[PDB]
């Protein structure tokens, strides 16, 4: 299934999942996409931050909903 | 041990939250993009906007922050008082698009370059809009930012008039240099900045710190010690309770 990544920019990355994927692997996914760095990725749905070591589903995550990838901004 | 790190969005955002937590006045506005030099009016105004449809009762118009869930936001611009807007600034880029990608690039390298935190507060009691540069002139010289910035609080005398008819007034916080002594600076020194603010909206600190740059940059240091120990086990990527 299809779902959306908004990024600081505004601009949304498309990703295709299962819901059994990990948090880890939609990392890995944005990383082929974009050239982040898992280690250097957070991300958040509903309000929440999406957990290492959970799946999609632990979210209820579904067809077409979005994710906001949250990077560290140094000034 | 007197070091004061470039501070990053994730620390701002944490000192806000833990700001609000000692004054519920002030919403602790996410960095994670901040404004910019070219956006900072629009997103003042659509704050004010949706702080006006809350206390008609109507719905709002976002655009609505990603860690606070939609209720506690409505909570929040019923409450606030105060808006810390943060800004960050890149000599290079010309425009609010040029700048969100330039943002992105530094971002993902995890470099400082010659990008700058500055700070406008928005003290809606008061009706008071105040710029703090710690460089005192690195966007342009004060008194033309002063002069957008007469012109910005018209519009904002329209957009959110009160109910008597005081008009907003401009303070520029930086009668010349404040950050002295580090490059790197400037995050903490914006903290710092309004956190006295808060303790006292008229205060003259800026004008009573220590002469020689190695003694007022170890005085710092010691407040970035002191916040960095009071956010450290606070909730991260989570708003408070309005
Ligand atoms: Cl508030």
């Amino acid at each position: 299934m299809q779902i959306f990544v908004k990024t600081l920019t505004g601009k949304t990355i498309t990703l295709e999942v299962e819901p059994s994927d990990t948090i880890e692997n939609v990392k890995a996914k944005i990383q082929d996409k974009e050239g982040i760095p898992p280690d250097q990725q957070r991300l958040i749905f509903a309000g929440k931050q999406l957990e290492d070591g959970r799946t999609l589903s632990d979210y209820n995550i579904q067809k077409e909903s979005t994710l906001h990838l949250v990077l560290r901004l140094r000034g | 041990e007197a070091l004061v790190p470039a501070w990053d969005s994730d620390i701002i955002f944490k000192a806000l939250c833990y700001f609000h937590t000692l004054y519920p006045g002030l919403i602790p506005l996410e960095t994670f993009p901040p404004a910019t030099i070219f956006n900072f009016k629009q997103k003042i105004i659509s704050i004010l906007e949706d702080k006006k449809a809350v206390l008609r009762g109507e719905p709002i118009k976002g655009p609505l922050p990603i860690s606070c869930s939609k209720e506690n936001y409505r909570r929040h611009l019923q409450r606030t008082t105060l808006l810390p807007v943060f800004m960050w600034y890149h000599p290079t880029p010309k425009t609010l698009s040029d700048t969100m990608q330039t943002m992105k690039q530094l971002a993902i390298k995890g470099s400082v370059g010659a990008s700058h935190w500055l700070l406008v507060i928005v003290d809606i009691q008061a009706r008071r809009l105040v710029y703090f540069d710690s460089l005192y002139n690195y966007v342009m010289p004060p008194e033309n930012m002063k002069k957008e910035l007469q012109s910005f609080a018209q519009q904002l005398d329209q957009v959110y008039p009160a109910y008597d008819s005081k008009k907003f007034s401009v303070k520029i916080a930086a009668k010349e240099v404040i950050q002295r002594g580090s490059g790197s600076s400037c995050g903490a020194w914006c903290c710092q900045f309004l956190h006295w603010y808060l303790k006292d909206p008229l205060t003259d600190a800026l004008n009573d710190l220590p002469v020689d740059s190695v003694e007022r940059h170890e005085n710092l240091a010691s407040f970035v010690q002191a916040a960095e120990a009071a956010v450290q086990d606070l909730p991260e990527l989570s708003w408070p309770e309005a």
